Formats: structure tokens, C-alpha cells, sequence
């Protein structure tokens, strides 16, 4: 479709810091590419982001219910609604799924490398460590970081260097707010 | 419990 | 010091499509959105709905103010349409691969705008659809949108996979291919 477009479009931002001690509230305005106006709870007024916005800082300024509506938000808004969804979102914890396979380095390098795979895990954060004879590995550790898959899982792939020998032991160990205690898969050569 | 909606204004025309 | 958590009440109105998407987001994921032609509330997960609520008619009101204010907008720019920014596409499955056992393809649509799209999966050249889902448009730090779509499958050594993405800061379809490795 070559039909020329126009966009409106709107976020209504509730930022959390220290559970709900302290919360910042940010109403942003873009129309196509452009964010034009914003109104910022620390602010506590509306203010043009470009010369486009101007004309909607000066009238909704001067819009008494409306200005006081944004200036309660942190509580009537953005509080109720973080304890509306508290157990299922900021609570919301789901165990992942560890999975250790060797792979060849392509073309061939002097090193070969062992993955784990951590998958369906919720939330973000998470710690994975490589060990080589129940010692810590710092060093040839690689990963493509934390990937988010768009349904409340994340998943991570953490590579390790290895030059395997006869019987090495190689271990990896995963530690995550949904287990108590660190999660581990053993590999052998 | 309800999410709530913030309410949308109409811009200076 | 760093926040804790993020929601974000995402909503746009696009002319002359006359289409209009309302939504809220939780750290990156979609909580529920709003079915315009059926006014209703769609939870993301099922549990979200047993624990919470949302009446549709808000989202309906503040859609038929978004419109009001593109309308507005529109004019105020002298009449600028917008530039479509093509977006990156990444293909990707839910867990490692294991012949025979069910996974996941996940496609993920980022950095891009207008927020319009049309998503087809290829196994094997061919269209499927066959439990497949979708997210709608989620926002960004910036003004630029992404978006997942899933197809579930059975791992096999002789089918080949497609992603398809069509938009109109694309000059040819999107294409974007998995295929079982060794
Ligand atoms: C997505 O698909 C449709 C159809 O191929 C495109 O939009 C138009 O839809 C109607 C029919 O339902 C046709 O009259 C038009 O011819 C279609 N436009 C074109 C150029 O064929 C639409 O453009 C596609 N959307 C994106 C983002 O590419
Ligand atoms: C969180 O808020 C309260 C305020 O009384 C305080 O006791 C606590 O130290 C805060 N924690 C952090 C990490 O700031
Ligand atoms: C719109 O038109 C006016 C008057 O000619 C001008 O001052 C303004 O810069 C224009 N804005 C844009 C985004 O083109
Ligand atoms: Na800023
Ligand atoms: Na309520
Ligand atoms: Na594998």
C-alpha cells in the first residue's frame, strides 16, 4: 500500500523504584515519528518536547481537572494498578528448563564449545556459571545474553571454551529467584 | 480488581 | 539506582486504515489488550483474567479520543505522512531442538513503524497456520514498535521453516529461515 499514513500514538509510563516507595509517572505523545508533548509527575506540568507539542503544553496546562487527574496518577493510576497485577507479574516466578550439548566450532579453532541452555524462564534476571572440576570458568565464557520471548519467558545461551579431556568433569549451575536452590547439569567428555 | 484506564483529552485544536 | 518494574498503557489510532490498538505492557510483556470489533478485553494469559479485570468501554473511549487527536495532529503538521522504518526480523525457537520432540518457532518483529504488518510462516515454501498466535504492537523506549508471532511444531530433519514479513518499509517480503542443524 503506497496510501500516504498518520500515526497518533500514546504511552501512559508508571516507573516502580523500591516496590512503590517512590514512582515516577511519564504521559508521552508521538505523532508519526515524532514525540511532541509529555507530561512528567516529577515535572508536575506538561511540557512541549518539540516546537509540534507548544500549542498542547499551553492549553492542557490551563486544563485544571485534566492537569490535576495527571498530578494524582502516581496513586489513583499507576499504585492501583501495580497492586492489581502484583502476583501474577512483579510474583510471578517460573523454573527453567537447563539443557547441556556439546557443539564444534566452525571451521574448526583449537577449542570446542559446550552449551547451556537456559529456557522458559521468568523473570529476566539470572545468574549462570560454568564450572570445570567444581571450580568457577571466567575466562572462554560467551553468551549472546538474556533473550526475551514475547509470551512471559526468557531464555539464555551460555557458551563455554573447552579443550575436553579423557575425564574432565564440567558443570553448569544456574541460580534464579524461582528456585531456592542452584540448579546444576553435569557434563562428561 | 480492576486496572484502570488513564482517561485520554482531546488536543488544542 | 535503577527501577524495579515498568507498566505502560500503550495505545495508537492510525488513518486512513482507521485502525486503532490499545494495550498494557509489564516489563516488555503484554498484560491484555482490547479487541476493537468485539469490545473486549483479550488477556495474554488466561490466569491474568481469573485474578483481574478491565472494562473494554475505556479503552473504546480513549481509541475515539486517539482519533480526534491523529485528526487534530494531522492538520497541525501540515499534513506530513508518516516515514515507514522497515523492521528487523529474527527467528528463533523456544528451547534447544530435539527430533520428534515438540517446540516452538518465535519471530521477532522489532524497530519498526507504522505499526502494520502481515506475518506468514513457510514450512517448506507453503503457508501454515496451525496453532499459531500472535502478540498486537508493543511498545518501545522509543517510537518504534515489536511484535512476536509463534508457531508450534514438530522438529524433523526434512522440513524447512519461513518467517514472512510484509510492510511498507519493505521494497520485497521479509524472509527469514530456521532448518534443524546436523
Ligand atoms: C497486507 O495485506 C493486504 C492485502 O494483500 C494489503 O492491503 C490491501 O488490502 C486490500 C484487500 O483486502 C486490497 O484492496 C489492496 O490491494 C491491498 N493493498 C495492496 C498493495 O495490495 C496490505 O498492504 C498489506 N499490509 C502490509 C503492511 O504490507
Ligand atoms: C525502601 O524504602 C524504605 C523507606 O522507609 C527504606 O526503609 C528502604 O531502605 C528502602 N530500600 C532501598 C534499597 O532504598
Ligand atoms: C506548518 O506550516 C506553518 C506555516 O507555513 C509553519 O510555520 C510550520 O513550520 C509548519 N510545520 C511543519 C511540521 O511543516
Ligand atoms: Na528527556
Ligand atoms: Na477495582
Ligand atoms: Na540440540
Amino acid at each position: 500500500d503506497t496510501r500516504p499514513r498518520f500515526l497518533e500514538y500514546s504511552t501512559s509510563e508508571c516507573h516502580f523504584f523500591n516496590g512503590t516507595e517512590r514512582v515516577r509517572f511519564l504521559d508521552r505523545y508521538f505523532y508519526n515519528q515524532e514525540e511532541y508533548v509529555r507530561f512528567d509527575s516529577d515535572v508536575g506540568e506538561f511540557r512541549a518536547v518539540t516546537e509540534l507539542g507548544r500549542p498542547d503544553e499551553e492549553y492542557w496546562n490551563s486544563q485544571k481537572d485534566f492537569l490535576e487527574d495527571r498530578r494524582a496518577a502516581v496513586d489513583t493510576y499507576c499504585r492501583h494498578n501495580y497492586g492489581v497485577g502484583e502476583s501474577f507479574t512483579v510474583q510471578r516466578r517460573v523454573h527453567p528448563k537447563v539443557t547441556v550439548y556439546p557443539s564444534k566450532t566452525q571451521p574448526l579453532q583449537h577449542h570446542n564449545l559446550l552449551v547451556c541452555s537456559v529456557s522458559g524462564f521468568y523473570p529476566g534476571s539470572i545468574e549462570v556459571r560454568w564450572f570445570r572440576n567444581g571450580q568457577e570458568e571466567k575466562t572462554g565464557v560467551v553468551s549472546t545474553g538474556l533473550i526475551h520471548n514475547g509470551d512471559w519467558t526468557f531464555q539464555t545461551l551460555v557458551m563455554l571454551e573447552t579443550v575436553p579431556r579423557s575425564g574432565e568433569v564440567y558443570t553448569c549451575q544456574v541460580e534464579h529467584p524461582s528456585v531456592t536452590s542452584p540448579l546444576t547439569v553435569e557434563w562428561r567428555a | 480488581r480492576f486496572y484502570k484506564t488513564l482517561r485520554a483529552e482531546q488536543a488544542s485544536q | 539506582i535503577k527501577e524495579e518494574h515498568v507498566i505502560i498503557q500503550a495505545e495508537f489510532y492510525l488513518n486512513p486504515d482507521q485502525s486503532g490498538e490499545f494495550m498494557f505492557d509489564f516489563d516488555g510483556d503484554e498484560i491484555f489488550h482490547v479487541d476493537m470489533a468485539k469490545k473486549e478485553t483479550v488477556w495474554r494469559l488466561e490466569e491474568f483474567g481469573r485474578f483481574a479485570s478491565f472494562e473494554a468501554q475505556g479503552a473504546l473511549a480513549n481509541i475515539a479520543v486517539d482519533k480526534a487527536n491523529l485528526e487534530i495532529m494531522t492538520k497541525r503538521s501540515n499534513y506530513t505522512p508518516i516515514t515507514n522504518v522497515p523492521p528487523e526480523v529474527t527467528v528463533l525457537t523456544n528451547s534447544p531442538v530435539e527430533l520428534r520432540e515438540p517446540n516452538v518457532l518465535i519471530c521477532f518483529i522489532d524497530k519498526f513503524t507504522p505499526p502494520v504488518v502481515n506475518v506468514t510462516w513457510l514450512r517448506n515454501g507453503k503457508p501454515v497456520t496451525t496453532g499459531v498466535s500472535e502478540t498486537v504492537f508493543l511498545p518501545r523506549e522509543d517510537h518504534l514498535f515489536r511484535k512476536f508471532h509463534y508457531l508450534p511444531f514438530l522438529p524433523s530433519t526434512e522440513d524447512v521453516y519461513d518467517c514472512r514479513v510484509e510492510h511498507w518499509g519493505l521494497d520485497e517480503p521479509l524472509l527469514k529461515h530456521w532448518e534443524f542443524d546436523t
